[PDB]
């Protein structure tokens, strides 16, 4: 429920 | 009647797409192999597909004018919602009508309903994909309006869980004025023909096959033995 994966993608 | 700022959005949103779309399909060598010959045989390979259509959807939104100054949560939230969507646009650009394929370079990574079906998914959900690919090939949009499409897709202020819905929809009008002043001024007759309406249209259809790619989506996903050949990107953003 918490994206990590994503948000590092987004910096 | 296209502004120097609207001018100026198409060329980052073009310098964006070039920089997030392979045209040559060069690192589908890295995915699973695609297997033909429960038996969801092409599900290893086309997770692998659109996880890595994922990454270039994030690297795509991060360069849209504006969607970097959101707050992370809204950036989070619109991706989450629009992927599925921005993967079914971006994915036109593959599909061919010869045969209602996604031509990707080779024999290997061309693509038929037959693959989608092997993934785990009905014609629920194909048949609704391949009149929206249809209907949206004979679009012929510019490359300008494929992006600009994506980008309007992406910041939608209607996503569940937005905050600051009016700063989203601050960019989505910019975006939405960008595309249809292209449209009066760059696209000719009689291709340009109620194209802003009918590009919208297709922004509903998208929702559609979003919700029913995501009902079968959790009907697949409830399976741990489907899960387990998922990819940790598609897990994150498509859900658990
Ligand atoms: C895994 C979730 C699941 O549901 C199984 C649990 C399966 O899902 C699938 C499975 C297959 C497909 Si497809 C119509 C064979 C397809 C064709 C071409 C294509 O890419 C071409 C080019 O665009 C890539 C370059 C780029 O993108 O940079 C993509 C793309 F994904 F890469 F975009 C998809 C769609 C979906 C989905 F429903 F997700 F859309």
């Amino acid at each position: 429920k918490n994206h990590p994966m994503l948000m590092n993608l987004l910096k | 009647k296209l502004s120097e700022e609207q001018q100026h959005i198409i060329a980052i949103l073009l310098d964006a797409h070039h920089k997030t779309y392979d045209p040559t399909y060069a690192d589908f060598r890295d995915f699973r192999p695609p297997v033909r010959m429960s038996p969801l045989s092409m599900l290893p390979h086309l997770a692998d597909l659109v996880s890595y259509s994922i990454q270039k959807v994030i690297g795509f939104a991060k360069m849209i004018p504006g969607f970097r100054d959101l707050t992370s949560d809204d950036q989070i939230v619109l991706l989450k919602s629009s992927a599925i969507e921005v993967i079914m646009l971006r994915s036109n650009q593959s599909f061919t009508m010869d045969d209602m394929s996604w031509d990707c370079g080779s024999q290997d990574y061309k693509y038929d309903v037959t693959d989608v079906s092997k993934a785990g998914h009905t014609l629920e959900l194909i048949e609704p994909l391949i009149k929206f690919q249809v209907g949206l090939k004979k679009l012929n949009l510019h490359e300008e309006e494929h992006v600009l499409l994506m980008a309007i897709c992406i910041v939608s202020p209607d996503r569940p869980g937005v905050q600051d819905a009016k700063l989203v929809e601050a960019i989505q009008d910019r975006l939405s004025n960008t595309l249809q002043t292209y449209i009066r001024c760059r696209h000719p007759p009689p291709g340009s023909h109620q194209l802003y309406a009918k590009m919208i249209q297709k922004l509903a259809d998208l929702r559609s096959l979003n919700e029913e790619h995501s009902k079968q989506y959790r009907s697949l996903s409830f399976q741990p033995e489907n899960s387990m050949k998922l990819t940790p990107l598609v897990l994150e953003v498509f859900g658990n």
